[PDB]
């Protein structure tokens, strides 16, 4: 009859690290290997009331006084130093290959119909739509999240990383490469072929991406955030906590994760918003907003039940989306 | 009764085995009847020489602890005894459950008299006090200080203030050095409202029924406990009359031949555990004998409490 | 034959349920009285950052705190349990009896 | 009142320990409340601390013990908006009045 | 029916960094790139008594006993050296563009009719008052904020920075500029057309503000404050503490911004007093009071859900008054 299996869970393929973000200067970039680290530091920022009121603190001496006791916080906050303008940051990635493969599977029915499912479209099929899609947002620093929203120029150096040395070198302009045409390209294929073959299994891959910003001199970048512990006064707060590996800024390595994964441009909402992350349920979390709701058949359960179980294989596009969450990885499973 | 005219404070007594039951219902601290009967034991041994009278007694029980165990399985606990000696035939004897229990009291004595102006405070301080290291507190020895860091003396506070605001000084001077306990006063006016309560609630109640439910911690419906003003404890206030008085030589096998003996009962009062700074007044808060022999109602209580 | 309720009967004076303004947080009282307020002895745990709090997840209503309350008695706590047991027995005997 | 109780309590059961416990060395220990539970170090230090406590006669205890109480009202714009915040500290700063009182003549 | 969005999260447009100040002589600001910087230091300070007593304190044996007993302090103190006049600042400031995109929005529906809303704002009067107002308020050296309220001579420098350089360079006397009249320049026309192709995301602008204060031979500058742990003791009580961000001391980033936001003359009250910060609630914590309170219809709020939900547009300065509080940010939106 085969059922779905009960527990299934995906080993996550394309494992970046955390990219630690440093300074310098453009033009330097190519002697940016003792490049200072981005620090991360106090600072203690003060404001009014900024907030929508409900109704009942609307009341003129009651916004006074509440405007003349202000919050009084600390934030971490990096900067570039005031003699640098670059900002370096690097990140180490890891093509694994073997996609369909579950790290758990109680039916074995099921674990050998999903192996031929995916078999079967990587024969008619490899993973070359999905690979061009992850070079690319390697190549557009979409992993430099807002470090990359009022960028001067965006560089991003690409490595293949052999035996120990640089196998073969990309160097990209990430501004001319936008965050929503996957265009074609000459070198970009190249860097396609490459994770194709390590999605596949047919190699190892281990990129290396470094990708240069200029912002401007002294200009804020943004490390991925942490959350508070929340136990003392209101004024020693600790509003804002942000990630550091060793005394050095760092974006957490599934924020670049999911700037990698974000391929997914077969949602059937409109096209004029972009791609999003590849998730189940395909989600972003800015906007609030469930695409690929399981009420319209597009989820990737629903994809992927008519897929294996009944074989209701789906249109090339949404096949890819499926393989690009078994690339993504996840528990999938009942209880 | 009298008002004190001086207010001794014997300090923190430690009492190795003092009596756990206070009462064929109670357990835990003493009753106040033996600290009635201690201080008016040394008003007899001492107090007849310093021309002083010693009467009333504030407790105050620094320290407390039970020589109790709670049983594997078991919710309640049980007591933790002594063996007796054997028989003459070489058994063991049949075991009587007795609880002990460690305390660390210190006793604020009612001084009133003519000595209190022939004898220097200290001296009839010291006095009671050298007195009372010989003497036991609840059947357990008063324990007498050697070689600690340093020995905890005495003060007589006469309660005679030449203003209000010395007269306030010196009871802050005392209730800092009495602090750590907590005194045990009496509210039996809060059990006759609580039983009033009750009868409005259902008729017929006893204060029995108002006593233990001022001991309980009663669940409520809407779920939440009904709270309690204070700790509002179970003790024995005294004693109620069972036969008539007894002439001295006509009871058989009483303690003396020269006292009339009458058999009595136990009186189940309340208590309050307070701290000693929200009394404003420690010359209060003292544990007093009410008699009234011709009706039985051999009681103790702290009058002039509120 | 007595049976698991009965012991819960006798098991729930263990436990309290504070309310919060999300929910209803249950905890465990070691003094067996509903975490009274003079004669309750409620045990506090300390978490990862600083938490002092009940040992308990913030559940939307109060039966199912109570449930999870009983649960984490039933499964780590067996002391409780057994004088929960011990006072269950003595209520039927004293039904046999009363 | 029975929290202030319980505060009096603490700091009387707490002078057992030793007369000198904020002698030992640190940076931050609460040198403002060390004050208040530890009057024995005058003992030791005769006039480098004995002083330092009798003229300043360390009071504002009760102000940080007030801070720290009113953690236990909820964060609710209901409560704040009606007369129960201003009763509530009405009777709060009652008794904190009462302990203050108690800390300031801790000389006798 | 249109209700509001339940989040909504505007970035921070006209993003400022920490305003480094440095040190030196006028007469030599041409060659101010190796002036010394400013440090901060400690000093003790000591005081009587000298705030209001609440009538139980007024008695004379008790006001002798506390002033026989003086506080002391050790503040963070930060002057000009002995030889130099002239205190230099000098930050960046990067305008964005893009202000009526939110980073974070619940609704579409909402967030489409917010797009329409700012597009026919700059379609009809594009960022040109508010851009004319933030070039003021950098031409006017408003971000010395207690720095230049005793200047001999003040002179703001501001370079738009290129691709590694100054492509325009501008030179203003902040003294005649003044603080409260937003008048018109020929060289602030420019700035505020450079300003205005930065907002409206025509170009990308990237200004290097540099103030030169004429204080005075070792005189006291004015960092921005930090605040303090207050853990130790109550002589070494550190009161005061100010910000470096490497042994040299600087303004607030957003203290900065502040600043650049003080062109709200259209707030109910009275024009006497000047501009204020575009804020929601358009508050000044300085006085205590909040401006733009909700009771009359010209708060933030309001004027954005009848200009978004129900099509009131309103007069064309509260409009500019609700733009620049786009160009602001905020975490606009309910609980």
């Amino acid at each position: 009859i085969l059922s779905t299996a009960s527990v299934l869970a995906f080993e996550r393929k394309l494992d970046p690290s955390d990219a630690l973000m440093s300074a310098g200067a453009w033009a330097q970039r190519d002697a940016s290997q003792e490049w200072p680290a981005v620090t991360v530091r106090e600072k203690s920022v003060r404001g009014t009331i900024s907030n929508r009121l409900k109704t009942k603190d609307r009341d003129p001496a009651k916004l006074d006084a509440s405007i003349q006791s202000p919050n009084l916080q600390t934030v971490d906050v990096a900067n570039l130093p005031s003699d640098a303008d670059t900002l370096k940051v690097r990140f180490t990635l890891r093509v694994l290959g073997g996609a369909g493969t579950p790290s758990a599977c109680n039916d074995a029915a099921y674990r050998d119909k999903l192996l031929q499912t995916v078999a079967t479209y990587v024969n008619d099929q490899g993973f070359a739509e999905l690979a061009r899609r992850y070079a690319h947002n390697l190549a557009n620093a979409r992993f430099l999240w807002r470090n990359r929203v009022g960028a001067e120029a965006v560089e991003v150096r690409i490595n293949h990383i052999r035996q120990g040395e640089v196998a073969r070198a990309w160097r990209f302009d990430a501004l001319a490469i936008g965050l929503r045409d996957f265009k074609a390209d000459a070198e970009l294929d190249a860097l396609a072929e490459l994770i194709a073959s390590g999605l596949s299994g047919s190699g190892h891959v281990l990129l290396e991406v470094v990708a240069f910003a200029r912002i401007g001199d002294g200009q804020e970048v943004f490390p991925s955030q942490e959350l508070i512990l929340d136990k003392g006064d209101k004024k020693g707060q600790k509003s804002k906590t942000l990630y550091s590996v060793r005394d050095a800024a760092a974006i957490h390595s599934q924020k670049i994760g999911n700037a990698l994964r974000t391929i997914d441009t077969w949602y059937p909402d409109e096209d004029g918003l972009g791609p999003i992350a590849v998730e189940p349920y395909g989600s972003v979390t800015s906007q609030g907003k469930a695409y690929r709701q399981p009420k319209q058949k597009l989820d990737f359960y629903t994809l992927l039940d008519n897929w294996v179980l009944r074989d209701e294989a789906p249109a090339v596009e949404q096949q890819h989306y499926v393989i690009a969450n078994l690339i993504r990885g996840g528990v999938f499973g009942e209880a | 009764v009298t008002d004190p005219e001086a207010l001794l404070l014997l300090p923190r007594l430690s009492i190795q085995n003092a009596n756990a039951i206070s009462s064929p219902l109670t357990w835990g601290f003493p009753s106040p009847g033996a600290f009635t009967g201690f201080v008016h034991a040394l008003q007899r041994r001492v107090g007849i020489s310093l021309d002083i009278e010693l009467d009333g007694v504030g407790i105050v029980c620094h320290r407390f602890e039970a020589q109790i165990s709670q049983p594997a399985g078991k919710r309640t606990k049980v007591f933790n005894l002594t063996r007796n000696p054997l028989n003459r035939d070489g058994s063991t004897a049949a075991i009587v459950e007795e609880g002990r229990a460690h305390l660390e009291v210190s006793l604020l004595l009612g001084v009133h008299g003519d000595g209190l102006d022939d004898h220097p405070a200290q001296e009839i301080a010291r006095q009671v006090q050298e007195q009372a290291g010989a003497m036991r507190l609840a059947g357990g020895s008063i324990l007498p200080w050697c070689n600690e860091r340093f020995p905890a003396p005495n003060a007589e506070l006469l309660m005679l203030g030449g203003s209000d605001e010395q007269r306030r000084k010196n009871q802050r001077r005392l209730t800092r050095r009495l602090l750590p306990g907590f005194a045990l006063v009496s509210r039996e006016a809060l059990l006759q409202q609580h039983l009033e309560t009750l009868r409005t609630t259902l008729p017929e109640a006893t204060t029995l029924d108002a006593l233990l439910d001022l001991c309980r911690i009663n669940f409520e419906p809407p779920w939440q406990v009904r709270d309690k003003p204070g700790w509002l404890v179970p003790i024995p206030a005294g004693y109620n009359a069972l036969s008539p008085l007894y002439l001295p030589g006509e009871v058989r096998n009483a303690r003396d031949r020269e006292t009339p003996l009458r058999f009595v009962e136990n009186l189940f009062g309340l208590g309050e555990w307070l701290s000693p700074h929200r009394v404003a007044a420690l010359s209060d808060l003292l544990w007093y004998h009410h008699a009234e022999p011709d009706k039985g109602l051999y009681r103790w209580s702290t009058p002039r409490f509120v | 034959t007595i049976s698991k309720t009965d012991i819960d009967c006798y098991l729930q004076t263990y436990v309290v349920i504070d309310p919060v303004s999300n929910g209803w947080q249950w905890g465990i009282d070691e003094n067996g009285v509903g975490g009274a307020l003079h004669h309750g002895r409620v045990e506090m745990v300390e978490g990862e950052n600083g938490y002092f709090g009940l040992r308990g997840a913030t559940h939307p209503t109060e039966k199912e705190a109570m449930a999870a309350a009983l649960g984490y008695l039933w499964k780590c706590r067996q002391d409780l349990v057994a004088i929960a047991r011990n006072d269950a027995i003595e209520a039927e005997k004293y039904r046999a009896k009363a | 009142a029975q929290i202030c109780d319980e505060a009096l309590q603490y700091a009387a059961r707490l002078r057992e320990l030793e007369p000198g416990w904020s002698a030992t060395p640190g940076c931050q220990l609460h040198d403002a409340e060390q004050l208040w539970l530890d009057p024995l170090r005058a003992q030791t230090d005769e006039t480098f601390l004995q002083r330092r406590l009798r003229g300043d006669w360390p009071a504002e205890v009760g102000n940080r013990f007030a801070n720290w109480l009113n953690r236990a009202v909820s964060s609710d714009s209901q409560i704040l908006g009606s007369p129960e915040a201003a009763q509530w500290s009405q009777e709060l700063s009652k008794e904190l009045t009462m302990f203050k009182e108690i800390l300031e003549d801790e000389r006798d």
